[PDB]
């Protein structure tokens, strides 16, 4: 085998024990990724270099069921909810899939200095079609939680 | 029955959204921040002049 | 002491009266204490008012000393400010004591409102930063608060507010109750370190600790320590 | 450093790490804890011990008003990584206490700050001279002791 | 190993507190110079302070005693605490060194440690011991993707 | 109050409720945390 070793830093956050680094590796072979070796390391000790701490989590796939014009009216009323010019399929009856990604930067181990969530809102048709009925874009700084995930 | 709906429906949405955006603030700002910035309505007592 | 232990203090006017009470008041069993305080009430009140770290929180609008129970709601909110906010420095002796005065204010509000909905005129304690200016405004929206005295209930409330956990001990004396000891000799040092706070700002009524023999060995003030050593 | 004016765990670890940063690098800090305040001294002691383990320059502890029990001191000595320990006795037998605390750890610095009746604030009813004049011999016969005259 | 002469070599094996910034730290020489099954300690030019050199030799795994630690001076007071790790990426004994100033000014903490670069300096070490390349990508952004290279099993 | 106005003010309720013995003034610890003011005579609880 011939394997091409690619890696990037998925997160470096300073826990209490020390400071930690998350390494996501991808071993490719014949141009195609074969297995991802993730890994965490611990520079143990006391750290306050919060200027460079951050994380890219893949938010848990979630399933939101619109059932009332009240429900839909709120899912639209959201700032971060951006409906698409695909089809005007009544989002009323069906349910939606929210597969999101997000990046957070820390300041206090308790308070995110800034957070951004991007994702794709999916709908499955009766035909088993998967469409990007919309997408998710939200970002704020000095946040204590993720208002998008929470809603979901 | 149409008019019945629309009215109840728009009010529902309207006051629902409020609760939503109210919750959003408790997440972003934290319990402490949002708490300490709410109109403190005084509760009446009784003084016997 | 607080704990009941012996102490060496600069025998100031205050510390002298404190010694007196050690002997006439704090000498008697917990019970018979209140009795004696009532027989010498106004004598202990003069000595408080005149030359002690802590004053008698008793004065009326006309500047004369009265019973806490004879104070008006206004006079109290005002007297709280007078005794916890140093005018010529524009600071509270501690953020907690600001909160105190602020809370009781809120109380006086509630006592004098009788319909629901009306919000507070003190929505954030940020207002009491420059207090004497804004306090008069709040007290203004509640007319009678200057007309009638504290509801006997509110007196008790006031008094429990001056004891709450997580607050600088009150800078005065609320009454000659069963806790007159706690009121009098709790937290007495801090005032020696910041005399600008003290009533009238004289050390005469303050607790400064000194050995009996190391008092002669000091003759120059404000000597750098690098030097002395 | 008079620990008896630090009610809050945060304000003590604060003003302590203000001192570490304004000091002839290598200088040790000495905190003075009141023994008849076992409430506040409850958090203070494992606070110091915890600080030292992080690097904070505390190598000296002083226990005032009351002489700890033999095993009460033994903990302090071998728990919080201090280099010296200082007791303030006030009576003839209070001294003998300290001596035994010393015989307990014949390999450890025990500064025996002796105070007399004429001290500031909390003062015994003892005379400066006759207690020392009576004990001196025994005190000396323990090498760990640093007989430090004080008061007046 | 301290001797009777009030030297820097005496203060290195006396003070258990090495000052670093405003922190104390346990004298690493305590763990380094703790008795071992067949260790060797030499003191070259013993009574000549500025020229004294201290070295240690412990038995390798199945081999004869090898060079492990060394302490000497440089640029006046800067003491060189050096470690020598045999097995590396380049099959050659790579050295790691911590630098220390020494101001007998203050008798309590005669020894301090040279801070600046310590992180980078040590990282360099590892890099050389892992890939045998002394040149180590410092300024590379963390957004960066990292190449490990082609590889045949 | 009754003869003239026809019902009790909040001030009147508290007065009646006091003499009827439905509320008594309490001033001391109540389930640990201290407290002062009106208390339900039956249920030792406090009352606003």
């Amino acid at each position: 085998d011939v394997l091409d070793t690619t890696a990037q830093i998925n997160a470096v956050i300073n826990q209490d024990s020390g400071k930690m680094v998350e390494v996501c590796g991808t071993l490719k072979r014949d141009g195609k990724p074969v297995m991802y070796v993730t890994s965490q390391f611990l520079y143990r000790g006391v750290y306050t270099d919060y200027e460079n701490t951050f994380q890219r989590k893949d938010e848990v796939p979630m399933q939101l069921h619109i059932a009332t014009p009240q429900d839909l009216a709120v899912l639209r009323s959201k700032e971060w909810f951006k409906l698409d010019d695909q089809h005007d399929i009544e989002l009323l009856g069906q349910t939606l899939v929210f597969r999101l990604q997000s990046l957070v930067r820390f300041k206090n181990k308790n308070v995110y200095s800034s957070v951004q969530t991007i994702g794709q809102v999916l709908l499955e048709l009766p035909t088993k079609e998967i469409i990007q009925v919309a997408s998710v874009d939200y970002e704020a700084g000095e946040s204590h939680g993720n208002p998008v995930i929470d809603y979901l | 029955t149409k008019l019945r709906k629309e009215i109840m429906e728009t009010s529902a949405i309207r006051q629902a959204v409020i609760k939503e955006t109210a919750i959003e603030n408790k997440v972003v700002n934290g319990e402490d921040h949002e708490a300490l910035y709410r109109r403190v309505i005084t509760e009446p007592r009784a003084n016997l002049k | 002491s607080e704990m009941g232990e012996p102490i060496h203090k600069l025998a100031t006017r205050g510390v002298l009266f404190w010694k007196e009470l050690d002997d006439k008041i704090f000498s008697l069993d917990r019970s018979k204490r209140v009795a004696e305080l009532k027989k010498r009430r106004d004598y202990i009140i003069k000595k408080l008012n005149d030359d002690f770290q802590k004053v008698w929180f008793g004065r009326n609008s006309a500047g004369e000393p009265v019973d806490l129970e004879d104070m008006t709601y206004a006079e109290v909110v005002h007297r709280m400010v007078e005794l916890m906010y140093v005018k010529h420095e524009k600071r509270w002796i501690d953020p907690s004591l600001k909160k105190l005065t602020g809370d009781f204010i809120r109380r006086v509000e509630e006592r004098f409102t009788s319909v629901e909905g009306q919000p507070s005129l003190l929505q954030n304690y940020s207002d009491l930063d420059e207090p004497y200016p804004a306090v008069d405004r709040i007290l203004a929206a509640y007319p009678e608060a200057s007309t009638q005295l504290i509801n006997a209930q509110d007196v008790q409330h006031f008094l429990l507010l001056c004891q709450r956990r997580g607050q600088k001990p009150v800078p005065f004396v609320p009454a000659l109750d069963e806790n007159f000891e706690y009121w009098f000799k709790k937290d007495s040092l801090w005032q020696s370190e910041d005399i600008e706070a003290v009533y009238g700002q004289d050390v005469g009524r303050t607790c400064i600790l000194q050995g009996p023999v190391a008092a002669k060995y000091s003759k120059v003030i404000d000597e750098p320590i690098k030097d002395i050593l | 450093l008079a620990g008896g004016g630090y009610y809050n765990a945060q304000k003590m670890s604060d003003a302590i790490s203000k001192i570490e940063k304004a000091i002839p690098p290598g200088r040790g800090i000495t905190v003075n804890l009141i023994y008849v305040n076992p409430r506040a001294m409850g958090w203070q002691i494992p606070l110091l011990g915890r600080l030292r383990a992080d690097g904070v320059p505390i190598e000296g502890l002083t226990i005032g008003a009351g002489v700890p029990s033999i095993e009460v001191a033994n903990e302090y000595i071998q728990t919080l990584g201090i280099r010296h320990i200082s007791f303030k006795p006030g009576s003839v037998d209070a001294i003998q206490q300290v001596i035994n605390i010393a015989k307990a750890n014949p390999t450890f610095p025990i500064i025996l700050q002796w105070t007399g009746g004429r001290g500031g604030g909390h003062h015994s009813f003892e005379d400066f001279h006759q207690p020392i004049l009576l004990m001196y011999s025994r005190i000396r016969k323990c090498s760990n002791i640093v007989l430090v005259a004080g008061s007046g | 190993i301290a001797g009777n002469s009030y030297s820097w070599r005496h203060a290195m094996f006396t003070t258990e507190v090495f000052v670093q910034g405003h922190r104390f730290q346990t004298n690493p020489l305590k763990r380094l110079f703790a008795p071992t099954r067949g260790m060797y300690v030499e003191i070259t030019n013993p009574d000549d302070p500025a020229k004294t050199v201290i070295s240690v030799r412990e038995p390798s795994q199945s081999a004869k005693l090898v060079k492990t630690v060394e302490i000497k001076l440089v640029g006046d007071n800067e003491i060189a605490l050096t470690l020598f790790e045999g097995r590396t990426a380049e099959g050659g004994v790579v050295p790691l060194t911590f630098r220390f100033t020494y101001h007998p000014e203050a008798g309590y903490a005669p020894i301090r440690e040279v801070m600046e670069g310590r992180n980078d300096r040590i990282k360099e070490f590892y890099y050389r011991v892992w890939f045998a390349e002394k040149e180590v990508p410092f300024d590379t952004p963390l957004t960066a993707v990292f190449d490990g290279g082609r590889e045949i099993v | 109050e009754m003869e003239a106005y026809g019902k009790f003010s909040l001030e009147g309720c508290v007065e009646m409720a006091w003499m009827m013995g439905l509320i008594k003034n309490h001033n001391g610890p109540l389930k640990g945390k201290p407290y002062s003011g009106w208390v339900d005579a039956k249920t030792g609880e406090p009352v606003d």
